[PDB]
């Protein structure tokens, strides 16, 4: 009712509207950057997975390790929420998996639902474009503190950026040292039986294909934040127009009322 | 490097060298992003469990 | 209520509410054609309350140690504690209990705004 109260409400709205209309543009600053690391990522997929394609590498059926990828940074539509969907959907067909969460928003999305499963959690992530150094160390800690190379199955979960306008939560396998050996067409290759190529290639792949997911999930998020802030700063703009009418009315009735009050004070 | 690290770390250790001995003249904006990380990790049981170490 | 205070006894008076009193006083004055002030109220709609609320006291031993305690009520339009009369009375009293629909309808009862509410007499007026 009060010009003060309306003055504050108009300011915090327009302020919100700067915040979001800039995050909308800080996204587009980062939009080109997102396609560099996105195609480069899908490019090594074609390069590094073609081996496994050709070896006919598949899961030994002989206890899963599930790795979910998002970020610590929110305000990106439903990047976090609908990856959590697809991970739960998957957790029905095998409830007993261990969960490693990379990013703080998928951590707490999943901590709400299956808090017993999460057994390691990676922080300080969404801030830059993803890197092999990050990947490799998270990988190293996966081998060390998680005993990754003892798992019957290992799964990576990320959002695959289908378009610039939409995204799709997908899932990909990582095959361990044993699983690489017992692939049907593994023999087709003259791998030198000397070094454990299966051990090192697994370790290299685990790091390598986490980074591919990270680079992709990263890209889709940037587009989700571009689109979410596109909507937010348009709503906020719409609020501003409305409130600018309400401010202007209260502006006037406050001048009128003071004047009537004064003019009355000399009715005598 | 056994009873110890992994192939990919063992490879990242050498991967810093190429970047950090490319003349500063074009060690670029994106290039340094690759040579350091902010990542932390916290182990879990049942709710949280042990300490939150750096990487 | 003062009789109790004046004879070694203790009263507690409740003015429910002072807003309505202030409206009555403005009516008198406007009809007496005494010239109005801020919000058409009399020029001393503070003195009205300040003189009233100073009568709530704690008398000395030489006077029998009796007491008048006051609980005035004021009603705000849309929580506007910035308004004329609510401010006047906030200034007079030794503290305030703020009540809010926002908290009330969230189930919190009494709807006491813990941040704004103070009793300046404080822990000196409270069982050990």
């Amino acid at each position: 009712a009060t010009l003060k109260e309306v003055e504050m409400r108009l300011k915090s709205i327009k302020n919100i509207e700067k915040i979001t209309k800039t995050m909308k543009i800080v996204a587009s600053t980062r939009l080109s950057k997102a396609e560099k690391a996105k195609i480069s990522a899908k490019k090594m997929d074609e390069a590094e997975q073609l081996f496994y394609k050709n070896a006919e590498t598949k899961n030994l059926d002989v206890k899963e390790l599930i790795v979910a990828i998002t970020s610590d940074k929110g305000l990106c539509g439903s990047i976090h929420s609908q990856l959590a969907k697809a991970v739960r959907r998957h957790l029905n067909d095998q409830p007993n998996a261990d969960i490693v969460t990379i990013g703080d928003k998928i951590k707490m999305q999943l901590l709400r639902t299956h808090p017993n499963n999460i057994k390691l959690s990676i922080n300080g992530i969404g801030k830059d474009a993803p890197t092999f150094q990050e990947s490799a160390l998270i990988a190293d800690k996966l081998l060390s503190v998680m005993k990754a190379g003892t798992y019957p199955k290992i799964s990576i979960f990320y959002n695959d950026p289908v378009s610039s306008l939409s995204f799709e939560p997908s899932e990909k396998p990582i095959f361990n040292a044993k699983t690489i050996e017992q692939s049907p067409s593994f023999g087709k290759f003259e791998i030198d039986t000397d070094a454990n190529v299966p051990r090192d290639l697994f370790e290299y792949t685990l790091a390598n294909q986490m980074l591919t997911a990270m680079a992709q999930g990263y890209a889709a998020e940037i587009s989700a934040r571009r689109n979410a802030m596109d909507n937010a700063s348009k709503n906020a703009g719409d609020m501003i127009n409305r409130y600018s009418i309400l401010y202007n009315r209260t502006r006037q009735a406050v001048i009128t009322n003071e004047l009537v009050d004064i003019i009355t004070g000399a009715s005598s | 490097r056994k009873a110890g690290i992994s192939y990919a770390a063992y490879l990242n250790v050498a991967a810093q060298a190429i970047r950090s001995s490319l003349k500063t003249e074009l060690q670029t904006a994106s290039v340094l992003n690759r040579s350091q990380t902010d990542a932390f990790y916290t182990q879990y049981k049942n709710a949280s469990e042990p300490t939150p170490i750096t990487k | 209520g003062e009789w109790f205070r004046d004879n070694g006894k203790h009263a507690l008076i409740v003015y429910d509410d002072l807003s309505k009193q202030a409206v009555a006083y403005r009516q008198l004055s406007l009809l007496l054609r005494r010239p109005p002030g801020r919000e058409a109220y009399p020029g001393d709609v503070f003195y009205l309350h300040s003189r009233l609320l100073e009568r709530a006291a704690k008398l000395s031993e030489k006077e029998g140690s009796g007491s008048l305690t006051a609980l005035p009520v004021i009603e705000t339009q849309g929580g506007d504690v910035s308004a004329y009369i609510p401010t006047n009375v906030i200034s007079i009293t030794d503290g305030q209990i703020f009540l809010e629909a926002e908290l009330f309808y969230k189930g919190i009862r009494p709807a006491i705004n813990v941040g704004l509410s103070v009793s300046r007499v404080g822990s000196a007026a409270q069982v050990k």
